[PDB]
């Protein structure tokens, strides 16, 4: 099936009734936009009627309609937002979605929201007579990389200048969240009169509806530096932040810096920064850091970390808060070397 | 407050009133009976707020003004609980009331009334006294399309339109729609008007017979009746929701009188161990036959011949047979044409005294 | 199916009942005199008397012959009692039950006063497993219950069971069962039995019976159920994976050659009839215990490790006190940290490894 | 399982002892579910459903059978495990039992046998526990576990208790071996690391447990010279991580029982590697980090939220950590 | 298979059959009735795994070896449907039972009669007839005091003895029992016959004065019952009865000779301003006349008047109300004469007129 961008939805809406436009993806924003737009050309395309009904995991389906001329005392079609079950439709719901594939889908103009499907899904049978009538539409978000790109032009939505140093800016610490840094870029321009953006502007009001990403703390510790990425997490704290999340994080930077510790003491840095991933920025911090961050002292680090994990995670312990001070510098080693008693 | 009724003068407004407040609907005030002896009457008012119902007792016999409001059933039972023309003597002693049978005491929980809302009067733009039986000629059968509920909004009321003499009402609920239109006579400024289901019932409740005539004034805001001692008042929607017109069997064409009930039993006969989806009942209907292929989906057939006077093109029109029986059997009719559409639109049944009445069905296959 | 002795073991008078005192005579005494409480609390361990000492009250509440420090065996409501039927008495398991709504129902139907009963008496057994609203909604009529109505409450434990309920309670705990105690319970019970008792066996049953009276009993079933008649040494000690055998110190020994192999292949074969880890443990933590105690004095002891006891003084005296200690406490974590293994078999072998690691 | 040969005699004492109402009738049966306990179990109904008829019968006759077969035996009941849960809940229990208060509804005897005993649950169990002490008339009980370990005390209070063990190993392997083709080496090695219960042997030659075992072997051969463990995540890495992790321990076992001089090895299915961990390492520190395989093992099953590989992770390093010298090493207590 | 029945003589028997029709969490085939016309009755099969009424038609009609067991509306619906009188003929073709009665036909689908799980039924001994008449008495008076989730015996259950000639029933709630006695019967043995709630519903049914009189064999077994063209069977739960002569109060004994009626009403009046919960109403029957002193808990009293033929002191008794009225009414006697033991102990309330129904509840609080 089909894989349509977004932004090129018009392409298959517009020239023809797509039966299933199947937004899967997960950019919010992504999804938000793939749906509207089918809704809005549906709706001008008499399916006015037009209803959202989820597909829950249950069995669901109610309105199977399409066709049965049942209607003259309210005739039209409709159009039926189906959100998907987590992975997509499942039994029953799979079977009743053959059924439509099947038919008119009259007065049930399909327009699948969703994520990304199972395989399965996508092989069974429903899920494959959608096909060739349907638009799947990729509503998956922009690599680091191609984040500044479509940050720049998404800049133009706002019409507003941006600063494109502020765009990296922000897709950097946006990283990955073009919904609210669509949001972002509204707060602020309402803020001012103004509402240009340009790095300066944005670094006096920074938008409190999009997050400092725990980038800023553990690629502060990248570096070595045993400080900053400590005053991130002070903020981290005020902030509320689950902990768990930070472990999360930091748990995939670090086990990606074993590895890379492993096999980086003998590979130049930051090509497997980006060979695997480590962002562009933190690539010289990360490649560094495998040089700092000699895979033995390394060790007893791991050893903390899985500790405070545990101490979170079996033990409901919220001093996994003050764990994470000794690893700090349990890691780094300070910014050099520094490695002590696990906590 | 204080008054002395017989349960019966008081039965019908022990029935009328009280009956959509026991629910103690709303606010509890609401979900009392306000007690009014106030003159040498005693009314009773059950105010929900979404209709309204107003039952009057004259009362000379032993009662002091005030008032009082009591639950809707605590009083209304007992009184009725009571032997008969019990002489029902009610006071307010206080904050209980004393209900007096007579060797038999109950007391049941009373505040004074001093509160319990009670809804608009007003001028209501158009205002006839029914002859009753239209009103029941067309409640009947025009009631099995109205949604009691529908989003489709204010289906659950009824499509009051007054459009000149005529009186038609229509139902729906998108798929089956009726109208039935009666002529009353009363020069009804047209406006169509949907008032609350609750309040069509209640109406229907004190639609009354004796002819009563009732006396509707419909407004937009309220609407308000008069069928004896029970008033009732309803807010009303406004509005209005489609009408037949165009629901309208494509084809006229095909024609299929035949009697109501032949054919009544001929699906009801057909409904059994038909279609479990949708109640779909194709039907191949012969310029003189009428065949029902009526599956169901747990590989039962039934089938029923029947003569029909039919007419036009015989086809199968598949439909929701469930609408058929409803309106048949709502439709005082004998023979209920029908002009049928091949199926895709739907079919005209009609009353034979459709004074306009016009119940349409879509097409529903199996 | 097949009818059990346990039950069958139960109470009519203080005697069927080995020990608790303290409540038998608790028990014996509240009855006969007007300290009836409509709340009590029998606290021991299933139906170590915890039934038992419940039972005597409520043949003895509705002892048709009063409130009376016996039952008075034979009054109908006595002996009914441990029949079917029996009006005033309406006993209880909570246990299927974990509802509160178990619990409501319960109260509503005290007012109903027998046609000819004494006391609407109420028994609860396994209490600790309904909910805590189950529990709390209690206490409303532990204090002032209506008239007849008791709460004769038993508890294996009354933990699951809240502090304001003790409070409200006469807990007349019942405290634990000797081996012996049970031994000779059983010993004299078994002897009635046709049966040829077995000594050792019961022996092998007294201390398996863990303390509970009624299990002592339901042991026993079981051993004649699969020794198909008759208990014998040697069915129920096989049956109880027991090994009457001084492999416990075989190995210790063996751990101390640092003889690795013989402990471990000895284990593991054991493992195919899958012996009996902790009798082995507990024996050989125990000859330990002894040696040491052996040290202490080689009379001091109230030490049972006297077929071996040379062996015991030998090892004892040639052992420093120290790591005899010291070999009591490998084991003794090692058992603590036997089961922690995937097979049994090598929580043990664990603990075993450590020690002969340790030597 | 099925019904293997070994599960016969078990159950004619039973339905002997049964019929003899001797043999109480509770019953429990140590033996895997998974070394046969189940058919064996159900085999039980059969007859005892059927009212225990004839001798001893499996029953392939009998209406109380067939009608078992059939399972509208009403008498009959299978009594699995709550499917709103998969333990068998209280519920469940609570009616079958009240079932029984009608006593039989098509007669013979009824039975009423949970599948896998050691599958309960607690309000289920305490509900059981005086429906298990207490006889129903013709009410045979059956229950299964993987072992006794399976059920609570109170409940094998009265649970009549019909021991079975494990088949034998030797058994149990050629019983092992007949369907799974890898060398008996493999087969008992696994055995063996099943705590010798076929039924459980026998699920390791599936997937590629077996080969992943033979595959983690391998990479860990690497592994422990080189300290380099880390290798290993993946090869234990799995949802049978635990079992993989299983595959280890009985290895590194192995070197330390050479670390007692100790030939013995329950995983015989390749010598070399254990010599070499006792080789590179030093036993405490074998010792200590046996203890740990297991721990993972039961971390990956108890901590919530926890990274299977950041766990499996961790550990090499660490591991990685010990071989190397400095780096204070273990021996396993407080 | 092509045995005609015949439609009407059939349509009595499907009903008092279908009646005792599955109710098992497992109700497949229970739900389908077989037939077949042996050519003289027919099977009309409505087992329950419990209970079962066999019909069978009087019917002289073909069969041909058309062993069914059809959905036993499904096919009764047609019967029915189809007129009276017809000559239901079906075909029994690959498991599709026809039905042809005229220009309806239907294809009901079959399950074989080949794993019907029927019941007891067995040649039960002694053979005893009660007729209809008391008999009704009987199972009135008493088959209402069931009460169900017994894991202890049986409530809703009820037991056959004769204790002598005389004939003996309970059904008890534990609140309240109802022992009404028929002297009539034998003195032929009783044997546990403990019937359920279901069937003695089924057997009431079979009396009113119709059906035959009704004839029992009362076997432990299985009794066999005879009533209506029905053979209604159970394999009966086999364990005792509770009690039921100690449950007599202790000494009934003030004869409160009532109207059962009136003070059924009274009873029915007092209740509403009695407790709320149980029904408990608490009673101080004034000498001769009675007085009823009631209070709901929340708020309100009821209070009555009433006379009862009492002598000896105030009865001062409560119980539940809700219990009572209920015995009032299975009392067809209204002259009921309570023996009570005036003092919150149970009342024993037998009809005055006879002995049949007597019928104790107990006092509520103390």
């Amino acid at each position: 099936m089909i894989r349509l961008y977004p932004e090129q939805l018009r392409a298959q809406l517009n020239e023809g009734l797509r039966a299933a436009y199947l937004l899967l993806g997960n950019d919010p924003l992504l999804l938000q936009e793939s749906q509207d737009a089918v809704r809005q050309v549906a709706a001008a395309q008499g399916f006015e009627e037009h209803h959202t009904f989820s597909i829950d995991p249950n069995t669901d389906w109610n309105a199977i309609f399409s066709l049965c001329q049942a209607m003259s005392l309210f005739a039209s079609r409709q159009t039926l937002l189906l959100l998907l079950p987590e992975n997509g439709p499942n039994a029953a719901i799979n079977e009743q979605l053959l059924t439509l594939t099947g038919l008119l889908h009259d007065d049930l103009l399909l327009i699948v929201r969703g994520n990304k499907l199972s395989k399965a899904q996508e092989n069974a049978a429903w899920f494959t007579a959608l096909a060739n009538r349907s638009v799947q539409v990729t509503c998956q978000t922009p690599e680091q990389a191609q984040l500044p790109r479509w940050v720049a032009a998404r800049a133009k939505q706002l019409n507003l200048e941006l600063d494109d140093a502020a765009n990296q800016v922000l897709c950097y610490c946006y990283e990955g969240n073009l919904l609210a840094l669509a949001q972002a870029l509204e707060r602020l321009s309402l803020l001012w009169p103004d509402g240009k953006l340009t790095l300066p502007r944005v670094e006096q009001a920074v938008n409190d509806a999009a997050h400092f990403t725990p980038f800023h703390w553990v690629d502060a510790l990248l570096m070595g530096k045993s400080k900053r990425a400590l005053h991130i997490l002070q903020q981290l704290r005020l902030e509320g932040s689950e902990p768990v999340i930070l472990l999360r994080t930091l748990q995939r930077e670090l086990l990606l810096l074993v590895n890379l510790k492993r096999q980086s003491a003998h590979t130049p840095l930051r090509a497997l920064f980006d060979k695997h991933r480590v962002w562009q920025n933190r690539r010289g911090m990360m490649g560094e850091a495998l040089n700092r961050l000699s895979q033995t002292q390394l060790r007893q680090a791991v050893q903390l970390l899985t500790r405070t994990e545990l101490t979170l995670k079996q033990d409901y312990g919220q001093s996994v808060w003050a764990e994470l001070e000794g690893l700090s510098l349990l890691l780094c080693h300070k910014p050099l070397a520094d490695v002590f008693i696990d906590g | 407050m204080k008054f002395t009724v017989e349960r019966e003068h008081l039965l019908k407004p022990l029935q009328q009133v009280s009956g959509p407040l026991g629910g103690r609907p709303t606010l509890p005030i609401l979900g009392n009976l306000l007690l009014q002896v106030a003159d040498g009457t005693l009314s009773l008012t059950g105010t929900d707020l979404e209709m309204e119902m107003v039952a009057r007792v004259a009362l000379v016999q032993p009662h002091e003004p005030g008032a009082t409001t009591v639950p809707a059933r605590k009083f209304f039972d007992i009184c009725r609980g009571l032997p008969e023309g019990a002489e029902i003597a009610v006071q307010l002693e206080g904050e209980r009331m004393l209900v007096r049978s007579g060797r038999s005491r109950f007391s049941l929980s009373t505040l004074p009334a001093a509160d319990f809302p009670n809804l608009d009067d007003w001028q209501s733009e158009v205002e006839f006294t029914l002859p009753q039986a239209t009103m029941k000629r067309l409640i009947e059968a025009t009631q099995f399309s109205m949604a009691h509920q529908d989003v489709r909004y204010y289906l659950n009321g009824m499509l009051f339109e007054t459009e000149g003499e005529e009186l038609r009402t229509v139902a729906t609920d998108g798929h089956r729609l009726a109208v039935c239109s009666m002529p009353i006579g009363q020069s009804l400024p047209s406006h169509s008007v949907i008032v609350p289901r609750k309040g069509v019932i209640e109406l229907m409740r004190m639609l009354d017979g004796g002819d009563n005539p009732l006396r509707v004034q419909i407004g937009s805001n309220n609407i308000r009746a008069h069928v004896g001692d029970f008033i009732f008042t309803s807010k009303l929607v406004d509005g209005r929701f489609p009408d037949y017109r165009r629901v309208l069997p494509k084809n006229p064409d095909k024609h299929l009188e035949a009697g109501c009930d032949l054919l009544k039993q001929a699906f009801a006969r057909a409904a059994i161990l038909s279609n479990e989806k949708f109640r779909g009942v194709r039907l191949y209907v012969s310029e003189n036959q009428l065949k029902i292929t009526a599956n169901n989906p747990e590989q039962e057939e039934a089938e029923e011949i029947l003569d029909v006077t039919y007419s036009g093109a015989e086809m199968e029109i598949g439909f929701n047979v469930s609408y058929v029986l409803d309106v048949l059997n709502a439709l005082k009719c004998e023979n209920v044409r029908m002009m049928l559409t091949d199926s895709v639109s739907s079919v005209q049944i009609e009353d034979a005294a459709s004074q306009s009445a016009a119940y349409v069905v879509m097409p529903m296959r199996l | 199916s097949y009818q059990v002795l346990a039950r069958k073991w139960r109470p009519q008078t203080f005697a069927d009942v080995v020990g608790q005192e303290h409540v038998l005579t608790a028990l014996a005494n509240g009855l006969s005199l007007g300290r009836i409480h409509h709340a009590y609390l029998f606290s021991g361990t299933r139906g170590v008397g915890k039934t038992s000492i419940a039972r005597l009250l409520a043949k003895g509440l509705n002892c048709e012959t009063g409130i009376t420090a016996t039952p008075c065996g034979v009054c109908d409501n006595c002996r009914e009692i441990e029949q079917g039927r029996f009006v005033d008495l309406i006993e209880i398991d909570a246990a299927s039950r974990t509802k509160v709504e178990d619990t409501r129902d319960l109260l509503d139907n005290v007012q109903y006063a027998p046609a000819r009963g004494r006391f609407k008496v109420y028994l609860i057994d396994e209490v600790h497993m309904l909910s805590r609203h189950s529990f709390n909604a209690l206490l409303k009529t532990l204090e002032e219950p209506p008239e007849h109505v008791k709460f004769l409450l038993a508890t294996t434990d009354p933990q699951k069971l809240p502090v304001t309920i003790l409070s409200r309670c006469l807990q007349f705990h019942l405290k634990a069962l000797d081996v012996e105690q049970i031994r000779h319970q059983l010993e004299h019970i078994l002897n009635e039995e046709h049966i040829a008792h077995e000594p050792r066996a019961l022996q092998l049953l007294a201390r398996a019976a863990e303390g509970s009276l009624r299990d002592a009993l339901s042991l026993t079933d079981q051993a004649i159920a699969s020794g198909d008649g008759q208990v014998s040494t040697q069915a129920v000690s096989a049956m109880l994976g027991t090994l009457d055998d001084d492999q416990a110190l075989s190995l210790v020994e063996a751990m101390v050659e640092a003889n690795g192999e013989r402990v471990m292949a000895l284990i593991n074969e054991a493992a195919a009839r899958g012996i009996e880890w902790e009798a082995l443990l507990v024996e050989m933590l125990g000859l330990l215990h002894r040696i040491a105690m052996v040290q202490l004095s080689p009379a001091a002891l109230g030490n049972d490790m006297a077929a071996i006891e040379l062996r015991m003084r030998e090892l004892a005296r040639t052992i420093p006190p120290t790591d005899i200690q010291l070999y009591y406490q490998t084991l003794l974590i090692g058992r603590k940290e036997l089961p922690y293994a995937p097979d049994r078999r090598m929580g043990v072998e664990m603990t075993l490894l450590r020690a002969l690691a340790f030597h | 399982m099925r019904w293997y040969p070994w599960l016969r005699p078990d159950f004619e004492k039973l339905v002997a002892s049964y019929q003899a109402g001797r043999g109480h009738h509770a019953l429990l049966i140590q033996a895997l579910p998974g070394m046969g306990d189940d058919a064996l179990i159900y085999a039980l109904s059969r007859y005892l459903l059927c009212q225990q008829p004839q001798g001893h019968k499996s029953c392939g006759h009998c209406r109380g059978c067939q009608l078992m077969q059939a399972g509208t035996h009403p008498d009959y009941y299978t009594l699995a495990p709550e499917k709103g849960k998969n333990t068998l809940g209280v519920d469940a229990v609570r009616e079958v039992t009240e079932k029984l208060n009608e006593h039989a509804r098509l007669g013979g005897a009824k039975v009423v046998w949970v599948t896998d005993a050691a599958l309960l649950t607690d309000a289920a169990a305490n509900a059981l526990l005086k429906t298990l002490e207490e006889p129903p008339a013709e009410t045979w009980f059956f229950l299964a576990t993987r072992e006794p370990e399976r059920l609570l005390a109170t409940l094998r209070s009265r649970c009549r208790l019909h021991y079975l063990a494990p088949p034998p190993e030797q058994y149990a392997v050629t019983w092992l071996s007949r369907e799974v083709t890898m060398s008996q080496d493999a087969l008992l090695a696994a055995l063996r690391l099943s705590a010798g219960s076929p039924g459980a042997a026998l699920a390791l030659f599936q997937g590629d447990n077996w080969q992943a075992r033979e595959t983690l072997c391998q990479a860990l051969a690497y592994s422990v010279p080189s300290g380099d463990w880390y290798s290993l995540l993946a090869a234990l890495n799995h949802e049978q991580a635990p079992a993989r992790l299983h595959w280890l321990a009985t290895l590194l076992m192995d070197a330390l029982k050479r670390h007692h001089g100790a030939a013995q090895v329950t995983n015989v299915d390749v010598p070399g590697l254990v010599a070499e961990l006792a080789n590179h390492l030093s036993p405490s520190r074998l010792q200590a980090i046996l203890g740990d395989v297991c721990h993972i093992r039961e971390q990956l099953m108890s901590v919530t939220g926890i990274n299977r590989e950041l766990l499996i992770t961790d550990l090499l390093l660490r591991i990685e950590h010990y071989l190397q010298p400095g780096v204070v090493l273990p021996v396993p207590h407080l």
